[PDB]
């Protein structure tokens, strides 16, 4: 057949993927100060949940 | 205000009316091969002096390699053709 | 020569003349918006502090 | 007996791509091979790149500030000039709050 | 009347050793002249030899380059006013920028501390 | 106060249409030379405007069209300064470039290039026009720097003149020593003002500001034509007609002495640089009028005359007459453009012969071109009333009138008299002999494209000196009280030159057999300057960088002294550690030493 | 950034399981993609500083290397694509892969914060170059330049680390902003110099002075169009991106720790550029004249000025970008001859037509033709050395002048002459040597125009 | 500019040249063509009063004489031929001055026109290689041993074959 040569064009995008989702599970960590800063302290407002 | 190219007749009767206007030895009669040195018994500072009055008469130079070999006509027209690439 | 410049024209202006046109329908239709002051009631967004509509709609999408 | 040179295939010769693939691009002698990868090339670093690329650039908001920035010092400038302020102090921090030694 | 010069030779004509008729000089010309013929028939055996698919190789040329560029350390043999030039080139003019700069720089320092310089609009440095 | 503007961007977007035109595929199709033409005669029609509302309002403008960049407290930005001198400059420079272009699409035909050589040209133009009418120094040097490479390329259009090259480099390296002066003045004032604009550097009309003023000064000295870098503008020569004139008539040269004038507020508080001025203008009148005596090419003998026009101007700015330079600028150029236009006309009519020794009896065989060129030579003499008269005059009114230095002075009247002798020179080399030109004739002049610019230009240099000197606002206060000996100097000296040339001409016959004196030898060979600059200059610069940096530094010193001895050393070390043999009898002795070592030494360490 | 890293750590793979008609374009493109992705970096609406982790960061002076590495990576590729076309697929796959690792690595270092870090990845930049340079050369002196190469790097590499352990150790970490906010001064006795001396020597090292040049011209030369791009570009960046980011802590020793460093900086820009006329070897002319302007970024680094340091990273990227077109054009020119001899090959532009507009296009950039951020970063920075001192306009001048000189020799012996009759071997420009010399202009015409991402850290 | 001139030279060509020369700084000095005239005849007459003299002494000593006062009277600027070294047209169309083998390269597309004169430039090629060999042999056959030669070229001593190393020579392009 053919996908044994065309799917190699699945990594990439897989690892965009990837990359986007590991970043989002660093800034998920850290997640310490999300609204204790001194310059954007809020006062959240309702059904506005956090960050 | 590019003028026609030179042909071969022309060439000619150009050089025949130049060796012709000369006056040193020409008897007015120029064979095409009238041999300067040997065909007219010519000097060679004639001869330096034809082509010089040749080189005038066609705004080029020629050089002295082939001016102290040239003892021709026809031999002078072989070589403008040789060099202006002419008759297609 | 002619033939690398014909292709490179043609690759270029094929996505850039769609991309330019999309560019003036978006200014002459939307175009760009007021300077309006900040209420005593709302909390404006990252999408909002943010002039042109491209740049305030990317903003709300995806940063 | 005088010497001997060691065995080795001879220099090989200069050739010509165009004399077989007068439809030459430049990546391979395999003419399919090459258009594919030039129209990929131009499309993919051309079409996309340069001009989505110069899109999203161009179309950044005050990069580094240096917009709001603007606005803030004309807003800053009307206050003080109206109140009568000097435009500028050459001292910063407020020297009171600040204690020096002897 | 006329001198030589290093940039201005003596021309052809003028020059003493020509116009010489020495046989042995002569036969010099002519084994020069015997020389250079047979490089250009050498040459002319290739600018015209077809079935060439490629250029010629100029060994003069490769030559020239391999003696400016790389034989040059093993024939290289140190000697005086050689390290000497060698160093001067390598020492003397950094210490004399050396001097003017750090002399500008020292006046420039006292005029400050002595409170003078107008430096007036040098916002942007 | 919209349609200046208008019309003030407008000139730049025609100019560039054609450039773009350059891009697409229509050339093959099209008759690019026509079309950029009447571009440019649209052009000028609307740089015309401009001139009716100065002249009506005599409102200066000011502009910021974009804002490139906020470097913290220093801006940039595209400023244009629409004031009496850009806004006219514009207008004459179209007026000589509209004829330039039709001259060309006529005088290069047979040659396949013509598009790019006509792409090239309105490229030098779009730059010329930005240089002319900016404001920011920075915006400035672009259109220096962009002249320069158009110089460049124009004289090198024939890639294969070898001798042309070298004149491409020539230019190209004197105008690099002068754009060193004009950077000196950009960094001075970006520090010492913050800023690099006219109106703020305006400001320091109180401080001595003479650095800035003395780069400025080489900058002129450059890319004008003066004593010290004066060289490659002879040479140019070698390229085209047309370009050896546009480039090199009223463009490329006038640009230093541009930049001068537009900085003149600080030049009239620093009585050195209005001194200096005079010993380094009124000098190339000399200079140069000595070499335009001999000198036989056409081509060399305009442009040393231009070197003299513009060394004239130069003083005359030095004593302050600013308004009165860029004057003569203006009207200059109009003539000194049909000059080279004739003298191309001339050329390719005959078998592309400059020399005047082998051409004559041009006026019978010639009508039109010779009535111009004695115009133009009459006009350049300073002819009362044809345009050069209304500048000139009054330069050679001031130059006598103020505290000017003598030699100065002295010299620049010589010069005034060797231009009427080199203009009757031509007269008489070219117009009044006998035809000693070739047999062959092929002339023909009654086509249109080469026979209406002329007529044109001529209309020009007759009128329009005349209509501005009437028009523009009056700048200065002259001076009209002093004797007829002062008053008329330049009209007696100027008769003096037609007299004596005529006397020396005609003493040419008489088999009067010539002797190679040196005073002529000297003028001829330009003073034996690039000579001896041009032979040794490069040769012991050259010798330099090849002898101690490349060798004695780059591939000896430097090698042998890191790497190569790092490399002998540890060879040297390596030899030793393993010049070692496999006896035992000895391995044990060195332990017996080892340990004796270390016993020893715990003992004194306790 | 991982967004930018996996993609190029992807690309490994499918270099070595795809098939040799496809590998090529695949891994191009998907390389342009991630070019393209490179771009986010540039959202920097406000001026607090990108930090993603404790492991990476981003910055104005970062981001433009990070960009113009992932973009120079596939027009590497793209020139390497004519030549090693006898060479076996698994060969070819081998220099992708190695390409593809300094991409990496590169991109990993500009991020970093930890100095340490930076450090390791600026040490395995080697591996890949040394390798590309002796297995995939063309003469035979490869070996030692690649020996030089090596050892100058690692000679440098080796006091860095020492200082950067005794730092580590007096103060209690390494990172970056960490480092600024909690500087302090030095008693500037002879151990806090040789310290500045153990920070600075590597970096400088790297970006070559007058006395250590050695290493690039047969760099350069022996070494093929790939290797050549890339030191022109990056490796010889990395330098002056230490030497930014590290200088941050030696104040105030870098005021006359700095005068001998200044003086030979000016003075080999002076030689080198002068030795550029008389250079044959056209790649050699080329790595003199990056040296020339590695120089002025150096001089402009040290006295630690505003402008200076603007002027350092306009110039950067122009010399960059320039170097691997001048380089691509020389390939080129190569390819069709086999010697690198400038006066071989003469009188071009009769056959060349247009490759001499992208020949021009280059040199103007290189003598400081405006408007380019090549003239920006030259003029910022003579004005920043003629504030800190009136007599070395001087200097400045002298080179604009032998720059303004040698350019003009390079674009006249190879595209001013007339033809020669024995180079039957001129194959036609190819749509993809075209296309590489069209990219390397380009950006350089957008930048010019909105230089404002390009300026630095104090704009 | 074609043929090629011998190592030494003779009393003979060295006066000559020395009288062309001096012709031509005459005209240039002298511009008027009946002074030019005048003067060369003058010089013609100086000539021929030592021609007929044949002693090589007198003939080094005038030679040498003449030639430096030649130098010290010649004209700075003199008159240079357009077309020759030193001129204003030297090499100006060297930059159109093609060879030919930038044809082969062409594409079909383009040779498709003008296709009359590529249906010649075969028969032209055919009548180099069929032609090649022998025009060796005709010089490694006499390429004389003695090994003492001048750049000249033998021509086809055969009939219906063509010379040695036309090659060069013919396809040469116009001056134009
Ligand atoms: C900023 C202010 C500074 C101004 C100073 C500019 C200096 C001028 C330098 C110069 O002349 O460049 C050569 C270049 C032309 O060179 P050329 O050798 O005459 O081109 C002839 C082609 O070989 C053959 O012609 P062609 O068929 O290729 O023409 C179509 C065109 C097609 O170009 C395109 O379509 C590419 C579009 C992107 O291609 C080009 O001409 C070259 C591109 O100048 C230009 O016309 C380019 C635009 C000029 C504006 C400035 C460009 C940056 C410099
Ligand atoms: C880091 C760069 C070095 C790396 C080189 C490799 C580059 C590959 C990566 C993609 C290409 C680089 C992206 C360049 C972005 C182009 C920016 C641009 O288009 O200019 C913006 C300009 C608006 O002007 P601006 O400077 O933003 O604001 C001043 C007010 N006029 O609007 C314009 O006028 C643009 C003109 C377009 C024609």
């Amino acid at each position: 057949q053919l996908l044994r040569e065309h799917w190699v064009h699945i990594l990439v995008p897989a690892g965009f993927v990837f990359g986007c989702y590991l970043d989002r599970k660093d800034d998920e960590k850290l997640t310490a100060f999300r609204n204790k800063s001194m310059l954007f302290q809020r006062e959240l407002r309702p059904n506005e949940e956090v960050t | 205000s590019d003028a026609p190219p030179l042909t071969l007749d022309g060439i000619k009767d150009r050089v025949l009316y130049v060796l012709k206007l000369y006056d040193k030895i020409d008897p007015e009669k120029l064979s095409v091969n009238s041999h300067f040195m040997k065909d007219l018994g010519l000097d060679s500072l004639d001869q330096v002096e034809i082509i010089m009055a040749m080189e005038d008469e066609f705004g080029f130079e020629i050089p002295d390699i082939d001016a102290e070999k040239l003892m021709c006509p026809q031999e002078i027209v072989d070589y403008i053709a040789d060099k202006k690439d002419v008759y297609e | 020569d002619a033939r690398f410049l014909r292709l490179m024209k043609f690759y270029l202006m094929l996505t850039g003349i769609p991309v330019i046109i999309g560019i003036t329908l978006v200014n002459i239709f939307i175009g760009e918006a007021e300077l309006a002051e900040i209420p005593e009631g709302y909390i404006p967004e990252h999408w909002e502090y943010y002039k042109h509509p491209i740049s305030r709609w990317i903003a709300r999408n995806f940063y | 007996e005088p010497t001997m040179q060691w065995q080795e295939d001879p220099e090989p010769e200069d050739e010509n791509v165009y004399a077989k693939n007068p439809d030459f691009h430049g990546y391979d002698s395999d003419p399919v091979v090459d258009v594919w990868n030039m129209r990929a090339v131009f499309f993919f670093g051309f079409s996309i790149v340069l001009v989505f690329g110069t899109t999203f650039v161009a179309y950044v908001p005050d990069y580094r500030m240096q917009e709001w920035a603007r606005r803030e010092a004309e807003r800053l400038v009307k206050y003080r000039e109206v109140n009568g302020l000097p435009i500028m102090e050459s001292n910063y921090f407020d020297p009171s709050k600040i204690q020096l030694p002897e | 009347k006329y001198k030589p010069a290093p940039l201005a030779t003596l021309p052809s004509t003028l020059d003493p050793a020509e116009y010489d008729v020495s046989p042995e000089t002569r036969r010099a010309q002519v084994e020069r002249l015997s020389i250079r013929a047979r490089l250009k028939r050498e040459y002319l055996l290739q600018y015209n030899d077809p079935k060439r698919v490629s250029h010629i190789e100029d060994p003069a040329l490769i030559r020239w380059t391999y003696a400016r560029s790389a034989n040059i350390y093993p024939n290289f043999r140190p000697t005086p006013k050689n390290s000497l030039l060698g160093a001067v080139a390598g020492f003397g003019p950094l210490i004399f920028w050396y001097y003017v700069f750090k002399t500008d720089r020292d006046r420039k320092e006292r005029l400050i501390q002595e409170g003078k310089l107008d430096r007036k609009f040098n916002i942007s440095y | 106060m919209n349609i200046f503007t208008t019309s003030i961007l407008l000139i730049f977007i025609l100019l560039l249409s054609p450039i773009l035109i350059s891009m697409s595929n229509l050339i093959k199709h099209i008759n690019f030379p026509l079309y950029t033409t009447t571009s440019i005669k649209f052009s000028f029609i609307i740089s015309l405007l401009p001139l009716l509302m100065f002249f009506h309002n005599n409102m200066e403008y000011m502009i910021t069209t974009w804002h490139w960049v906020t470097m913290n407290s220093m801006e940039l930005k595209m400023s244009f300064k629409t004031d009496f001198f850009s806004i006219l400059f514009t207008s004459v420079a179209l007026f000589v470039t509209w004829s330039i272009m039709q001259f060309s699409s006529w005088y290069m035909h047979s040659d396949p290039n013509i598009n790019r050589f006509i792409k090239y040209l309105t490229l030098f133009l779009i730059t010329m026009l930005i240089l002319t009418s900016a404001n920011n120094m920075f915006q400035l040097f672009i259109g220096w720097e962009g002249v320069g490479i158009m110089s460049f390329l124009l004289i090198g259009w024939w890639y294969g003149r070898t001798d042309a090259n070298t004149a491409a480099l020539q230019a190209i390296l004197y105008n690099r020593i002068g754009d060193i002066g004009f950077i000196l003045a950009m960094v001075w004032f970006s520090l010492n003002m913050n800023s690099w604009e006219l109106q703020q550097i305006m400001f320091s009309n109180n401080n001595d500001n003479l650095i800035p003023l003395m780069g400025l000064l080489i900058a002129a000295t450059g890319k004008s034509a003066q004593f010290g870098l004066h060289p490659w503008l002879p040479s140019a020569m070698e390229g085209p007609t047309p370009v050896s004139a546009l480039l090199h008539s009223s463009t490329m040269v006038v640009a230093g002495i541009f930049l001068l004038v537009r900085f003149h507020p600080l030049t009239t508080n620093n009585n050195f640089i209005l001194t200096t001025m005079l010993c380094l203008g009124a000098l190339t009148t000399l200079f140069t009028a000595i070499c335009a005596l001999t000198q036989n090419d056409i081509k060399k003998i305009i442009a040393f005359s231009t070197s003299s026009q513009l060394g004239l101007m130069m003083v005359t700015l030095g004593m302050n007459q600013p308004h009165l330079a860029f004057l003569h600028i203006c009207t200059h150029a109009f003539f000194k453009a049909m000059l080279f236009m004739c003298s191309g006309s001339i050329i390719h009519s005959l078998a592309d012969e400059q020399d005047i020794r082998k051409m004559g009896n041009i006026t019978k065989i010639m009508p039109f071109t010779s009535s111009c060129l004695v115009i133009g030579s009459l006009a350049l003499t300073g002819m009362p009333f044809l345009t050069g008269f209304y500048s000139k005059d009054l330069i050679i009114e001031a130059i006598n009138t103020c505290n000017t230095n003598a030699w100065a002075l002295l010299i620049t009247l010589i010069a005034t008299s060797m231009t009427a002798m080199y203009s009757m020179r031509i007269i008489y080399f070219v117009t009044m002999t006998k035809p000693r030109f070739p047999p062959l004739i092929s002339i023909n002049e009654n086509d249109p494209d080469l026979m209406n610019p002329i007529k044109r230009l001529a209309f020009g240099s007759i009128f329009a000196g005349f209509v501005i000197s009437y028009n523009i606002p009056p700048t200065s206060i002259p001076v009209l009280t002093m004797p007829w000996f002062l008053k008329t100097t330049a009209l007696i000296i100027s008769v003096l030159g037609f007299l004596i040339a005529l006397e020396l001409n005609n003493l040419t016959m008489k088999l009067s057999m010539n002797k190679a004196n040196p005073y002529s030898s000297f003028s001829t060979l330009l003073g034996f300057f690039p000579s001896i600059i041009h032979r040794i200059t490069p040769m012991k610069s050259l010798n330099l960088s090849l002898k101690t940096s490349l060798t004695l530094l780059d591939l000896i010193w430097l090698e042998k002294t890191i790497p190569k001895s790092t490399s002998t050393l540890h060879t040297n070390m390596t030899t030793l550690t393993t010049n070692q043999k496999g006896l035992i009898k000895l391995y044990f002795m060195s332990f017996l030493i080892n340990i004796i070592l270390i016993i020893i030494l715990y003992s004194i360490n306790l | 950034m991982l967004k930018i890293i996996l993609p190029s750590l992807m690309l490994l793979p499918l270099t070595w399981l795809s098939s040799p008609k496809k590998t090529w374009t695949n891994v191009t493109s998907y390389s342009f993609l991630i070019s393209l992705t490179s771009l986010t970096l540039l959202w920097q609406t406000d001026e607090n500083y990108k930090n993603f982790s404790n492991m990476f960061s981003s910055d104005p002076l970062s981001t433009p290397l990070i960009i113009l590495t992932a973009w120079l990576l596939p027009l590497m590729l793209m020139a390497s694509q004519n030549h090693l076309k006898k060479d076996n697929n698994v060969l070819q796959k081998l220099y992708i892969s190695m390409l593809i690792s300094l991409q990496i690595l590169l991109i990993m270092t500009f991020s970093a914060t930890e100095l340490i870090m930076f450090y390791i990845l600026f040490e395995a930049t080697l591996i890949p170059t040394l390798i590309i340079i002796t297995r995939w050369g063309n003469q035979t002196e490869r070996l030692n330049a690649g020996i030089y190469f090596l050892f100058y790097t690692l000679i440098g590499s080796i006091p860095l680390l020492i200082a950067l352990i005794l730092i580590q150790n007096h103060v209690g970490t390494l990172n970056l902003m960490i480092l600024s906010f909690t500087t302090h001064t030095l008693d500037a006795s002879w151990s806090n110099n040789l310290l500045w001396l153990a920070c600075m020597m590597a970096f400088l090292i790297k970006m070559p002075l007058y006395g250590v040049h050695l290493w690039l011209p047969k760099a350069h030369v022996e070494a093929p169009i790939a290797g050549s791009m890339i030191l022109a570009a990056i490796l010889l960046k990395l330098g002056s991106y230490g030497m930014i980011r590290i200088s941050i802590i030696l104040d105030p020793l870098t005021k006359y720790m700095a005068y001998p460093f200044i003086l030979l900086s000016l003075w080999g820009m002076i030689m080198t550029s002068s030795i550029c006329l008389r250079q044959t070897d056209l790649k050699s002319l080329i790595a003199y004249s990056s040296v020339s302007h590695m120089a002025l970024v150096i001089a402009s680094i040290m006295i630690q000025t505003p402008w200076s340091f603007m002027g350092a990273t306009m110039l950067m990227i122009a010399h960059g970008l320039t170097s691997s077109l001048l380089f691509c054009l020389a390939n080129s020119n190569y390819e069709r001859i086999h010697s690198r001899t400038m006066i071989m090959a003469r009188g071009l532009q009769m056959v060349f037509p247009l490759m001499a507009t992208w020949w021009l296009m280059a040199s103007l950039a290189n003598l400081a033709l405006p408007p380019s951020i090549n003239l920006m970063g030259e003029l910022f920075i003579t004005m920043s050395l003629f504030s800190w001192s009136n007599f070395t306009i001087i200097l400045m001048g002298i080179n604009i002048i032998i720059t303004g000189m040698y350019s003009m020799y390079m674009i006249i012996t190879t595209q001013r002459g007339k033809l020669t009759n024995h180079m039957i071997n001129l194959q036609p420009s190819h749509t993809r040597e075209l296309t590489l010399m069209a990219l390397h202009m380009i950006p350089l015409i957008l930048l010019t125009t909105s230089p404002k991402l390009i300026t630095g850290l104090t704009m | 500019a074609f043929c090629a001139p011998p190592a030494y030279l003779t009393h003979q060509q060295k006066v000559l040249r020395l009288y062309k020369r001096a012709l031509r700084h005459l005209e240039s000095w002298c511009i008027h063509r009946d002074k030019y005239r005048y003067f060369a005849c003058l010089m013609r007459a100086r000539f021929e009063e030592h021609k007929n003299e044949k002693d090589m002494m007198r003939a080094t000593q005038l030679l040498r004489e003449a030639e430096e006062e030649f130098w010290q009277n010649q004209h700075p600027q003199p008159y240079i031929f357009p077309d020759s070294p030193g001129g204003t047209s030297f090499e100006r169309y060297e930059c159109y001055k093609v060879p030919e083998w930038c044809l082969d390269y062409w594409h079909p597309s383009e040779k498709a026109m003008y296709p009359d004169y590529f249906s010649k430039r075969e028969q032209w090629k055919k009548l180099r290689m069929e032609s090649w060999d022998r025009e060796v042999k005709q010089l490694q056959e006499e390429t004389s041993p003695d090994g003492i030669m001048t750049e000249a070229l033998p021509p086809a001593r055969r009939e219906g074959d063509l010379p040695p190393l036309w090659w060069h020579i013919v396809t040469r392009p116009r001056e134009r």
